[PDB]
């Protein structure tokens, strides 16, 4: 007999849901976590090569052809949605407090590169590299330095370290002005450090930009090389790890289990449970991804193209790096948004020996999405295979307070997971009424 | 505190067969009648002496994920040996072993070691899986076989020792060296490292 009643039902095993399921199980809540799909990870799963053909190709190749070209399916764990972890980001903080580090190992990403006039340049990760970089001239570097010294010396508490700037009242452009920074330096700080994909931030309060730049500097400072970490065996390990945390603390899991019907309190539209092939399960609230409640979500008005490329060689002009980010700032291509490339390889157990995965992504701004990626495809050298997908981004219409249907946002075009942990924290506050407070797992 | 080899072991098998009790009997030498835990066992570490070698075992438990056959594929990563448990009083749990074998074939390395354990052998009146049938099955699927009782301790230490020996003795020198303490630095980042 299966228990009918739970504190919370969670639908979909994307990482946002799996983190929430783990945190709530840790809080002592009785959680039932269901997925219609036959595997963990939802839209940000890592999949095998055969699955990649099934998903993105018209006529999947034979097992024998696939294995001769690419080796065994077991060697491939290919992210559907590229993300790195900021080394001092919130996801690392959650991983450490929950000991989900016991279920997922991490390696540093070798570097972050920025595109300028057809070439790529490694963004400095230390003082020697900062001295060496041709990205700025000497006098501009001196102005850059005073800016970063202010970033380091600013204490909220103490108005004497503010240099006449107010992070809430001054725009980021005004902050740049105080330090006399030119437009190319603004683009570099904004796009390579704050990692904005557009220039909207210039006319917005400085605070969020200040915090993002501080986050970047703290992250590169943790271990050097770059601000990023990446999980061994791919991003799919993350939801699996948080699902294990939830199971340890009492959570119950069902996969390959369609939701036949969502149940609502009569004449109210409020959640009460779900009917499945295994029975009817009840809880006072549900947490779910957009695919379970499409009617309760809206498009953000953005579509992201993601091109998963398989190479049999390293990316040119990266010193044969095992992993990297490339950033193509919008101004370099006359675009409205940056193009990213995320490159990982056999060093991270995501492909067979000798191969590289290069996943290119951007928000579509033209009528020929494939053509928008050409400047990025050109950076990769010869490409063995491409698997192309386009995703529309969704967000909940409402915060869930009215109907106890607490929905996550689709995974966005940003190159790392900070916006995903922002979503976790926001959903947790919505669900529980108090900010998330992490305790160290004992 | 130092060790010769470190092996990663998993327990697998249908819910209710006594995997968590088997692990607690081995690790803590305790048994709780009608065992139910609010927080499931994650893993236990136990160092054993094996033909004059110190073998550290990190033995993973399922955290209940087997109930509806939702074991995370990550569970099998880096495993060296897998102990498949059924209940000698429960024919279906024995039949379920064929399915777990298929999972292991799918998610674990081709060279993983396997062992079949028939648990609850203390329940003599209620036995339905005949020893010779289980043994012939284990033979036909390339694994040794023991019947155990977490309750009264029958064969529990020996089951875990059997597996640690299947591994240590089956491993190519390349594979065995990678399990040594000197080779524990895998080039991964310690997130709890200042
Ligand atoms: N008689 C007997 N009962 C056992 C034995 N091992 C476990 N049990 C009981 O079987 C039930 C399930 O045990 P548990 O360890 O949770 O099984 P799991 O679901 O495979 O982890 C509990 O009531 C245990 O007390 C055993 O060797 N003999
Ligand atoms: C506390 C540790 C310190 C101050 C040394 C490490 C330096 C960091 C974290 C800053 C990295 C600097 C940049 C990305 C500046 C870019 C510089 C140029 C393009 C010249
Ligand atoms: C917590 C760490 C932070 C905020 C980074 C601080 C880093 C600084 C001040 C170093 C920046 C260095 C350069 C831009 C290179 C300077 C080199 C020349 C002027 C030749
Ligand atoms: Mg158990």
């Amino acid at each position: 007999t299966i228990d009918t009643d739970y504190d919370v039902i969670v639908l979909g095993t994307g990482i946002t849901e799996c983190i929430l399921s783990g945190l709530l199980s840790v809080d002592g809540k009785k959680v039932l976590h269901i997925d219609k799909q036959d595997h963990y990870g939802g839209e940000a799963a890592s999949v095998t090569l055969s699955q990649l053909y099934e998903k993105f190709k018209q006529n999947p190749i034979s097992k024998e052809e696939r294995e001769s070209k690419f080796g065994k399916d077991r060697d491939w764990n290919v992210d559907l949605i590229p993300k790195f972890l900021m080394a001092n980001g919130e996801l690392t903080n959650i991983l450490i407090h929950t000991d989900v580090t016991r279920y997922v190992d991490f390696k540093q990403v070798s570097g972050s590169y920025v595109f300028k006039q057809g070439k790529i340049y490694k963004v400095p990760a230390n003082e020697i590299e900062a001295i060496s970089s041709p990205l700025m001239g000497i006098f501009e570097k001196r102005r850059m330095k005073k800016f970063l010294e202010w970033i380091s010396s600013y204490k909220e508490d103490d108005l004497s370290t503010h240099q006449g700037l107010d992070l809430d009242k001054n725009t980021m452009d005004e902050v740049y002005y105080k330090f006399g920074l030119g437009n190319s330096t603004k683009e570099f700080i904004g796009h390579a450090m704050a990692l904005w994909t557009n220039d909207d931030y210039l006319q917005q309060p400085a605070r969020p930009s200040f915090e993002r730049i501080l986050l970047y500097c703290q992250s590169v400072a943790r271990y050097g090389k770059s601000p990023y970490l990446y999980p061994m065996y791919g991003l799919g390990e993350l939801p699996q790890g948080f699902a294990r945390l939830s199971a340890i603390y009492g959570g119950t899991y069902m996969l390959d289990t369609p939701i036949d019907e969502v149940l609502y309190k009569k004449d109210t539209g409020k959640f009460e449970g779900v009917k499945t092939k295994l029975g009817t399960f009840k809880a006072p609230l549900v947490i779910a991804d957009p695919t379970y409640f499409p009617e309760k979500c809206k498009s953000t008005g953005q579509r992201v193209i993601r091109a998963i490329c398989i190479l049999n060689h390293p990316v040119p002009n990266t010193s044969n790096a095992d992993s990297l980010q490339i950033i193509i700032p919008q101004s370099q291509l006359g675009r409205k948004s940056d193009i990213y490339v995320a490159i990982v390889s056999d060093a991270h157990n995501v492909c067979s020996k000798g191969h590289y995965l290069a996943i290119i992504s951007t928000i579509i701004e033209t009528d020929k999405p494939h053509i928008e990626l050409e400047p990025a495809f050109k950076l990769l050298g010869p490409i063995e295979e491409k698997f192309m997908g386009i995703a529309e981004l969704f967000e909940p219409r409402e915060d869930g307070s009215k109907d106890n249907i607490y929905l996550s946002r689709s995974y966005d075009a940003s190159s790392h997971f900070e916006s995903m942990t922002d979503d976790v924290k926001d959903i947790y506050f919505r669900v529980t009424g108090h900010p998330l407070v992490l305790k160290q797992r004992q | 505190s130092e060790y010769d080899y470190l092996f990663k072991l998993l327990l697998i098998g249908n819910s209710g067969v006594g995997k968590s009790c088997l692990l607690l009997r081995f690790s803590d030498d305790t048994y709780t009648n009608d065992y139910i835990s609010t927080i499931g066992v994650d893993f236990k570490i136990k160092t054993v002496e094996l033909d004059g070698k110190t073998v550290k075992l990190q033995i993973w438990d399922t955290a209940g994920q087997e109930r509806f056959r939702t074991i995370t594929s990550s569970y099998y990563r880096g495993s060296h040996g897998i102990i498949i448990v059924y209940d000698v009083t429960d024919q279906e749990s024995f039949n379920g072993v064929k399915m777990w074998l298929q999972e292991i074939d799918r998610y674990a390395t081709s060279t993983v070691l396997k062992l079949l354990v028939g648990n609850k052998c203390d329940l003599k009146d209620k036995r339905v899986v005949e020893y010779d049938v289980a043994k012939e099955f284990a033979d036909a699927n390339k694994m040794p076989f023991l019947e155990t009782s977490a309750l009264d301790s029958t064969n529990v230490e020996d089951a875990f020792l059997t597996m640690a020996r299947q591994i240590k003795e089956s491993m190519s020198q390349q594979n065995l060296n990678e399990t040594t303490q000197k080779k524990e630095d895998k080039g991964n980042v310690n997130l709890k490292g200042q």
